[PDB]
RNA sequence: GGGGACUCGUGAGAGACUGCCGGGGUCAACUCGGAGGAAGGUGGGGAUGACGUCAAGUCAUCAUGCCCCUUAUGUCCAGGGCUUCACACAUGCUACAAUGGCCGGUACAAAGGGCUGCGAUGCCGCGAGGUUAAGCGAAUCCUUAAAAGCCGGUCUCAGUUCGGAUCGGGGUCUGCAACUCGACCCCGUGAAGUCGGAGUCGCUAGUAAUCGCAGAUCAGCAACGCUGCGGUGAAUACGUUCC
């Protein structure tokens, strides 16, 4: 089954399941599933192609999906380089924006150790 | 130290299982300071033990204890310019604690999920005297004949 | 006259009240099971009542305060040994012997400066 | 009644028992209903400070700021012994506080 | 000043500075020494030449730099590839 | 420190978050106890001299 | 209310000082073991640092001899910086999971802090937080819920219901002002990492190991630093040849 991505991990509870949506996590997931009603507690394999109608348009109602969601980002981050603020300046040079020190650190946005 | 032995400190006896033995296992896989855990753990493996032979588990225990207990070790040393290792007699309180430690260590880095089954098919199988712990202290004992000509 | 001693074991201070009766440990409306979970707490609490005699007679009830779990089951031990020892004469020397009567003087090493915890140093890491 | 209370509390030892139970008790023979000092928990202040005026941080000196604080009677606000006691005046070093 | 209880932060003379000139004009480059003035939507088709530490760099805001600040597009360091 | 940052400190300030406690022996900035208002070094050297008022060496 | 029955609190003593005994020891020192005891040889710990050394550190806690400037090397203000970043080192935290993660219930501390404050309840908000407000210079008020511990379900060894670094969006608190240049809260995204090479660190008892609590600096920044507090809580020492 898909809705938009795959969504169905072999033997995994679908409130896990729904974490691996790009926009839904745990707290997401529990808050769709106390509004639907359906169980936490189920196996994604005894899912039913009626709960899984009921739950393709609330997700679209009010939350948001693959696409559309990185686009949002892309979009945000590409406006942040082009006006040009200390912010979009440090995503140009690839260095973290949010104040994080330099000396010793940032290797997640780097690269790992150079030694040049 | 330099300045004479030290006396080891006693145990008490569990009141389920009246024997110093138990209490000896719960505290060589006591970890963090979680006692009631390790109790938990080793109540559990017993258990286990017990549903699948349906004898006792201290005599199991007893059993495995007797079957891997080692003779001498291969404790080394160095003189000139060459080290070899020297077989030497172990005690009986040193043979037990080695081997506790042996069982321990091989339940510890098993294939199974939770440490209850992992230390009642270590413990079943020390008691078979096929075990990880029975290997070991082959391997340990052969190594250790290998070495008889530096027994000075 | 109620008999009532005092028991400490780390941190915990119990007030035994010591009388006739079946025996059947009262803990400020929790039982045994209740509080003491643990089998060893269990057999450490009584250990002075059954080391001789007999058998499992007048029960206690103390006021509960401080320590933790292990702190106050030997508290409630050291409380039921000496209350055992002011009520009979008799068996002094068989809780003598036991080692029921020592307090067991035993607290936490206090932590010092330049140390990370009582014992345990920083890491030396040489030139 | 039971209306005058103190809160007498010093810095120091042996001096707060004294000018307690020898000026304050002195009431005993005016007429006042006297519980005696009550012996409250001594407050303990814990600062630290380094040793040494610069780079030695491993060389500490700890210091503690005790106050010992009793007499927490009850004695009847009785005109004449009332008086007596905002007349007579004990050191510095105790403080007086009349509840 | 980042809470919804008092609106954004604009200081007092530089509004007092802005306010009598975007009546008429959009006035040419100005001088301003405080960074951290929110830009209110006010500074549309103005140029503020904002202070860095050394010298004052001039910023032009057209339709998105009203949540950002003077100081935000003023460099206060300069790094240059050591190798 | 500077007997001009000092005064600085001592007088009244426009913007009254740019003050500051420092020692009231040295005037150092730094290591200010608000209990009695000197400096760490200051502070131990009036505690050997025993001029505070229940401030003395503590065991334990 | 009543009570000094009990802990407890804080004032004064007894006691543990090889005190007594057995054997040994030049009979002396002392050694080894016993009875009574809270503790046995120093009951445990803290303060306590000899002659001096490193021309050790501090001219930046403070102070001090000689030189150097007095429209300046004095002083103030507004911004920036002390927080950068191809790299390396040192000290701590996090994990790499099933001794475990999540959901619900649930019991036991010490020591501290508090009128520029502790904000009991009540209301709003999933939330941090905001609002009116009582008690509290304090054993009576707040902090105050302790976490580890226990029970029932789920997950089933997976880069995972492990991991929380990075990033986007949205709020709260202090501060005139939070991009530089603070902390916290909500959603989503969810990296390395699967036990770490040669090598290397600490630790003998309520120790190591582990989990929480409080203070000081401070308007905010310290549940990764410092200093103290408490709970659970082990294994080894045959021996001094070897670094
Ligand atoms: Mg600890
Ligand atoms: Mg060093
Ligand atoms: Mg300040
Ligand atoms: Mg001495
Ligand atoms: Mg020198
Ligand atoms: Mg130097
Ligand atoms: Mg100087
Ligand atoms: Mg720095
Ligand atoms: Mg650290
Ligand atoms: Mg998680
Ligand atoms: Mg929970
Ligand atoms: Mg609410
Ligand atoms: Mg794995
Ligand atoms: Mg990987
Ligand atoms: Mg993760
Ligand atoms: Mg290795
Ligand atoms: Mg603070
Ligand atoms: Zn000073």
């Amino acid at each position: 089954a898909r809705l938009v991505g795959v969504d169905l991990p072999r033997d995994k509870r679908m409130e896990v399941a729904l974490t691996y949506i790009f926009g839904i996590g745990r707290t997401r997931s529990n808050e769709i599933l106390a509004a639907t009603g359906i169980d936490r507690d189920l196996r994604t394999r005894d899912l039913t192609e009626e709960q899984l109608i009921h739950l393709r348009d609330y997700i679209e109602a009010n939350l948001k999906v693959e696409g559309d969601l990185r686009r949002e980002v892309q979009a945000d981050i590409r406006r942040k380089i082009e006006i040009g603020c200390y912010q979009g300046l440090r995503h140009r040079r690839g260095m973290p924006v949010r104040g994080q020190r330099t000396k010793t650190n940032a290797r997640t946005r780097k690269g790992p150790k150079r030694t040049i | 130290p330099r300045k004479g032995p030290a006396p080891k400190r006693p145990l008490v006896n569990d009141p389920v299982y009246g024997s110093q033995l138990v209490t000896q296992l719960v505290n060589k896989v006591l970890l963090k300071g979680k006692k009631s855990l390790a109790e938990r753990i080793v109540y559990g493996a017993l258990e286990q033990a017990r549903d699948k032979t349906g004898t006792d588990p201290v005599i199991t225990l007893k059993r495995a204890l007797d079957n891997v207990k080692p003779a001498l070790e291969v404790r080394s040393r160095r003189v000139g310019g060459a080290t070899y290792q020297v077989p030497v007699e172990v005690r009986p309180d040193r043979s037990t604690t080695l081997a506790l430690r042996w069982l321990v260590g091989y339940s510890r880095q098993r294939r199974e999920k939770t440490m209850i089954e992992r230390l009642a098919n270590e413990i079943l199988d020390a008691s078979n005297g096929l075990g990880a712990s029975v290997k070991r202290r082959e391997d340990t004992h052969k190594m250790a004949e290998a070495n008889r000509a530096f027994a000075h | 006259r109620p008999i009532q001693t005092v028991g400490r074991r780390k941190e915990a201070v119990v007030r035994v009240r010591l009388v006739p009766g079946t025996g059947k440990f009262d803990l400020n409306g929790r039982s045994l099971e209740d509080y003491f979970p643990n089998k060893v707490h269990q057999q450490l609490i009584k250990a002075p009542l059954v080391t001789v005699d007999r058998v499992e007679s007048f029960d206690i009830f103390a006021h509960l305060g401080g320590g933790g779990p292990s702190g106050q089951a030997g508290a409630l031990r050291l409380g039921i040994a000496r209350a055992l020892i002011l009520v009979s004469p008799e068996d002094r020397p068989a809780l003598k012997k036991a080692g029921f009567l020592t307090r067991d003087p035993r607290a936490t090493e206090r932590k010092k400066y330049g140390l990370k915890k009582a014992r345990k140093a920083p890491q030396y890491s040489k030139r | 009644g039971q209306k005058i209370r103190i809160r007498l509390k010093a810095y120091d030892h042996e001096a707060i028992d004294a000018s307690a139970r020898k000026i304050v008790e002195t009431v005993v023979r005016t007429g006042a209903s006297v519980v005696g000092p009550v012996p409250l928990p001594t407050e303990k202040n814990v600062y630290c400070v380094i040793r040494s005026p610069h780079k030695y941080k491993d060389s500490r000196e700890h210091f503690e700021m005790r106050t010992h604080k009793r007499l927490i009677d009850i004695i009847d606000p009785t005109p004449k012994t009332v008086d007596a006691l905002m007349r007579i005046d004990l050191p510095a070093s105790v403080d007086v506080n009349i509840q | 000043p980042r809470s919804l209880k008092k609106g954004p932060f604009v200081d007092e003379h530089l509004l007092k500075k802005v306010d009598v000139q975007n009546e008429k004009n959009t006035k040419q480059v100005i001088k301003t020494w405080s960074r951290r003035s929110t830009i209110i939507p006010d500074f549309i088709g103005h140029t503020f030449a904002v202070h860095d530490g050394r010298k004052h760099v001039p910023v032009f805001v057209t339709e998105s730099m009203v949540g950002h600040k003077l100081g935000e597009f003023a460099p206060t360091r300069t790094f240059k590839g050591h190798i | 420190a500077k007997k001009a940052l000092v005064n600085k400190a001592a007088g009244k300030p426009r913007f009254a978050v740019r003050a500051y406690t420092r020692c009231s022996k040295c005037g150092r900035p730094r290591a200010v106890y608000r209990k009695f208002g000197l400096c760490r070094i200051c502070l131990r050297e009036m505690a050997h001299a025993g001029e505070l008022p229940g401030v003395q060496k503590s065991s334990w």
